[PDB]
């Protein structure tokens, strides 16, 4: 299994942020958390300027720590690979939690 | 694949509610329909919308009259049935209030009967200054305007504050609608109607925890150690007026995203308060939650000290239970969220394999979560009914079932022990210590001489 | 001695004594073999009552809902009833009886239950030509009466339905017995008394097997034992013995009117005199003698009670709450053993009946002290009287009053329904001679423990 398979399987089994109540919140979280994961895994400073950024950092830090613990490759891998991988992971999470989810509430404007 | 159980051959519409996860499937093709109408006559486990408002959320509050506008049964039925202690002598469990609707009220209206009952309740208990009024089936049907009545009482009694909920039992399909109506009404009417002193640089609400057997009070030991002020608990060991101040918090930490995600989502939209979803059951999950909370606030090292202390205190006992529970098969037949909070945590921390799960009222979102975290070969059931439970037992042969007491008492006849997945056996079950308590009860349930004795027929040589 | 009746002075209720009518109709139905009640209304009306039964008995009982939702609440629920009947029959091949129990919601919206039964009968005769399913309309609006009245209504409707279908035939030689709303242990006792007297009887409903075993073969035996055939045979009885004015006597009256089965209503058999009088009436109607074994059980009870009455019970003030037959009967028992039942609370709107109960005059002629009987009472009325200074030595009532006694530090004996906060009470008789003995010993043991915990002459429990 590929590196991207390992990331996807980890997110699906562990994380909750991709399963928020509505499409817009899932989109916001998939983008926000994974951008922070990419900073963390390539040794860049995370964004911590706004409350929302600081939440994305909190969720991303767990993920980044767990992937470095679980997967040998995740230490001993590139930068341009985090980019490739996170682009793929975003697309895969949007596909399974949004595009092809049959959860009928996802586009309800009203909470 | 989806499963048509034998007992459902005459209600074949149930197939779309039951998923058996199999290898290589794209689970997006197999998500159970959830939160749909109940089939009459099935012995579904479901309850009503009023339950979701009064019993589950509003009634947890320590300092509030729970005025049920309806005939007396709805009140009787929601009294002596919950285990949510408080630190004020359990006022919330000791009392229930009814407007004792009679036929004349059905015919000519119940608004004056409600007004009088409200005054009475305030007069009887002059130290109590807060109330929630709930509609029930017949007071909804006749169109009583409980908001109007509450506004008049408030004008006549400037010492009180009253909130109203329209939640007849036939609304929605289950208790879920009661959660929704209460959440949305509270944020629209009562949030931002008061403020409290802020005493910490770190503030949060804790959203969707109802203090079952003291869960909230146990978690509070963590927040106090970390120096985090909880502006409001929604609603475990809570007060009415704390809930009025929820807009003040820096962070909303959510456990029960089913009952209480609504208000977290509206607090984010209206006030910008971020929503953090955690798991406050599970040992390793509890650590992850504390680490996320501490990362948000910039107090990582404090969180690590707490976690290290709690691991040293409780991890050895957890591991003792793991050695003994490894491989045991569990079913979880509860409301919904505990399926996705527990399937992987009991697997990770206790070695226990959850073989069947049923959700009374969960939404498709709850099924997304549980199937993501759950095992292959497990049954995932939306709106399960009694005969299905028997068939599932035959299929998966659980060693222990986490469910309510009445179902526990049923499966005892089949020699299957239970733990009360709702109100607990010997809780609390949240947090580090709480998962040990869960494990202990599971162990005692299964490691039980009575089960073996019951199988012996003394007439056999 | 003045016995004063008064109503609750509040419109609202705080801490209701009883549940609503549908709950009692469910209790009546679960005592019938091959019966699953169908409660027409919202889901809570079913599920909360299944929980209540699990609290009292620590068992599951099968009751189904029609699952009224918003559509049906606006446009009518007849299709929910009709579907629910069919779903039941399809999935439970051995089902024979379905009391269709109305709720506040379906009474307000005016669903026509009898019409839905015609529809269902046609559908069931077509789909299941070899089965017979009895559908009984049970009208139980919750905005009248209480679970006491709903139990009585459900028994009456099920008996009307089944006996309408079968009519009168061969005399059976048996008594019909309506004990009312009692525990399995009470039914066990009555069965023993009829057996020792050589009197054949059906007890309606026969709930003995609610206390079901955990068996090697994993079978489930938690069912009512009263069958269709038993119920039908009530038209053929020698006589009806009705023990409870408010919990089945109206069925005995219906069988008298319809089938000329003479009904004998007696005082509910709590205490010695009431049990004597029940056995006298049994002897009179059957021509059978009371056996020596019952004189002996009586004597054993009296011996036990005599060890307690003047020593521990005399002059002690008691409050009693529960079903009206139980409250009135326990007050009579209490006076036999020198207790003083000064406050009796009865929990529903039936005060015009209770004022005419002959036991009120019986209590007036035997009381050495004033009695207050509060009708339409809630349990706040008890708590508020204690808060105002009423000094009680004992409370007798069901478990939903427990916090009143715990907080006031008053010993309390658990009687009536539900008794969830002690173990095994459903198996212990309260009626009859054995039951009087068992009640008296529970009272003494509760006082004894209280003397210990409070250090109140705890040294005296040595040579009594
Ligand atoms: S579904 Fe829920 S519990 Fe049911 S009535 Fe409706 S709000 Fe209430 Fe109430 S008084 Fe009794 S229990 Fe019912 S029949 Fe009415
Ligand atoms: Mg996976
Ligand atoms: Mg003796
Ligand atoms: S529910
Ligand atoms: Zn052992």
């Amino acid at each position: 299994q590929s590196h991207l398979d390992d990331l996807f399987a980890y997110v699906e089994e562990r994380c909750l942020w991709q399963f928020f109540s509505r499409t817009w919140d899932r989109e916001e979280n998939i983008e926000g958390v994974l951008n922070q994961v990419g900073r963390l895994l390539t040794g860049q400073e995370p964004l911590r300027g706004t409350p929302q950024e600081r939440l994305f950092y909190a969720d991303a830090l767990a993920m980044a720590n767990d992937v470095r613990e679980r997967f040998p490759w995740a230490s001993q891998v590139n930068k341009e690979e985090i980019e490739f991988l996170l682009d793929g992971l975003k697309s895969r999470l949007v596909d399974v939690t949004i595009t092809r989810s049959t959860n009928r509430e996802l586009n309800h404007h009203l909470y | 694949p989806m499963v048509l159980l034998e007992c459902d051959k005459d209600i074949p519409e149930r197939q779309k509610h039951i998923y058996l996860k199999a290898p290589n499937e794209d689970t997006r093709e197999f998500l159970p329909i959830a939160n749909a109408a109940t089939i009459p006559g099935t012995l579904s486990e479901r309850g009503c919308a009023f339950c979701g408002a009064k019993l589950v959320i509003g009634g947890v509050l320590k300092d509030t009259i729970q005025m049920i506008h309806g005939p007396l049964g709805c009140a009787y039925d929601t009294w002596h049935t919950k285990r949510y202690p408080t630190d004020n002598g359990h006022f919330n469990m000791k009392y229930v209030w009814s407007t004792d609707m009679k036929e004349s009220h059905v015919v000519f209206g119940g608004e004056k009967r409600l007004e009088k009952s409200m005054h009475e309740a305030f007069d009887e208990m002059p130290d109590i200054k807060r109330m929630i009024v709930y509609t029930t089936c017949p007071t909804a049907l006749i169109g009583d305007d409980i908001k109007a009545v509450a506004k008049k009482v408030m004008k006549d009694r400037p010492d009180v504050d009253v909130f109203t909920v329209e939640c007849p039992g036939f609304s929605g399909v289950s208790q879920s609608k009661g959660h929704h109506v209460l959440n949305i009404g509270w944020i629209n009417e009562k949030v931002e109607t008061m403020e409290k002193e802020i005493t910490s640089e770190y503030t949060m609400n804790f959203i969707g925890d109802f203090n079952i057997q003291g869960d909230t009070q146990l978690l509070q030991t963590y927040w106090d150690r970390l120096g985090i002020q909880v502006v409001a608990h929604f609603t475990g060991n809570g007060t009415y007026d704390d809930l009025r101040c929820m807009h003040q918090a820096q962070l909303n930490v959510v456990n029960c995203a089913r009952s209480s995600g609504y208000i977290a989502n509206e607090l984010k939209k209206r006030y910008g308060i971020p929503r953090l979803d955690i798991d406050s059951w599970g040992f390793n999950y509890m650590a992850e939650g504390i680490r996320k909370i501490c990362a948000f606030f910039g107090i990582e090292e404090k969180g690590e000290e707490l976690i290290a202390e709690e691991y040293a205190k409780w991890k050895p006992k957890l591991d003792w239970y793991k050695e003994r529970l490894q491989g045991k098969k569990m079913a979880i037949w509860t409301g919904g969220p505990r399926l996705w909070h527990w399937t992987k945590s009991v697997e990770d921390d206790l070695g226990v394999q959850v073989v069947a799960m049923s959700s009374k009222f969960g939404h498709e979102e709850d099924f997304e979560k549980v199937i993501a975290r759950g095992k292959e070969g497990t049954y995932y059931i939306d709106d399960g009914n009694e005969l299905e439970f028997f068939e599932i037992i035959d299929l998966v042969k659980p060693d222990v079932i986490f469910t309510g007491p009445r179902v526990g008492e049923l499966v005892k006849k089949l020699h299957i022990p239970y733990v009360n997945g709702h109100g607990y056996h010997n809780g609390p079950y949240m947090g580090f210590e709480g998962f040990v308590n869960l494990a202990r009860d599971m162990y005692n349930a299964v490691h039980n001489p009575l089960r073996h004795l019951a199988a012996v027929d003394i007439r056999d040589k | 001695a003045e016995v004063k009746l008064s109503p609750r002075d509040r419109e609202g209720i705080i801490n209701p004594m009883y549940d609503c009518q549908p709950a009692g109709a469910q209790y009546a139905g679960i005592g019938i073999k091959d019966c699953i009640p169908l409660v027409h209304g919202g889901q809570g009306c079913t599920m909360f009552v299944r929980l209540l039964f699990a609290q009292h008995f620590k068992e599951n009982f099968d009751v189904a809902s029609t699952s009224l939702h918003e559509e049906s609440a606006v446009f009518g629920g007849a299709k929910r009833v009709e579907e629910g009947v069919l779903v039941l029959a399809r999935r439970y091949p051995n089902l024979r009886v379905i009391p269709i129990i109305t709720t506040c919601s379906t009474e307000v919206i005016g669903d026509d239950i009898e019409g839905s039964i015609r529809v269902c009968n046609r559908a069931l005769e077509a789909e299941f030509p070899d089965r017979k399913i009895y559908l009984a309309p049970v009208h139980t609006p919750s905005f009248k009466g209480s679970h006491v009245t709903g139990y009585a209504e459900c028994v009456k409707s099920v008996f009307k339905t089944i006996t309408d279908a079968h009519g009168k035939g061969q005399p059976s030689g048996k008594l019909n017995v309506f004990p009312g709303w009692v525990n399995p242990g009470d039914v066990v006792l009555l069965k023993r008394y009829f057996k020792e007297m050589d009197v054949e009887a059906n007890i309606y409903m026969d709930t003995e097997d609610f206390d079901s075993p955990m068996l090697p073969n994993k079978s489930i035996e938690t069912h009512g034992r009263t069958t269709v055939e038993d119920i039908a045979d009530s038209a053929n009885a020698l006589a009806t013995l009705s023990l409870a004015r408010y919990e089945g006597n109206t069925t005995g009256e219906l069988l008298q009117k319809t089938f000329a089965v003479p009904n004998a209503l007696v005082n509910t058999p709590y205490g010695i005199k009431n049990t004597d009088d029940m056995l006298r009436k049994i002897a009179e109607v059957t021509g059978k003698e009371i056996p020596e074994s019952l004189v002996r059980e009586r004597g054993i009870a009296l011996d036990a009670l005599a060890d307690l009455a003047h020593m521990f019970f005399a002059n002690k003030k008691v409050a009693i709450f529960g079903h009206p037959d139980l409250v009135l009967g326990l007050a009579q028992f209490c006076m036999e053993v020198e207790l003083e039942p000064v406050l009796l609370l009865i929990g529903d709107d039936q005060g015009n009946k209770y004022k005419k109960d002959p036991r009120i005059e019986e209590l007036k002629n035997t009381a050495h002290f004033d009695i207050e009987i509060v009708h339409n009472a809630d349990l706040w009325e008890l708590e508020k009287r204690i808060n105002a200074g009423l000094q009680l030595d004992l409370i007798m009532g069901h478990s939903k009053g427990r916090y009143v006694a715990i907080e006031a530090n008053i010993p309390m004996v658990r009687v009536g329904f539900p008794t969830f906060d002690r173990a095994g009470l459903y198996r212990k008789p309260s009626i009859g001679y054995q039951g009087a003995m068992e009640l008296g010993e529970m009272i003494a043991n509760a006082m004894f423990a209280h003397m210990e915990y409070t250090r109140n002459k705890e040294w005296i429990l040595n040579t009594w």
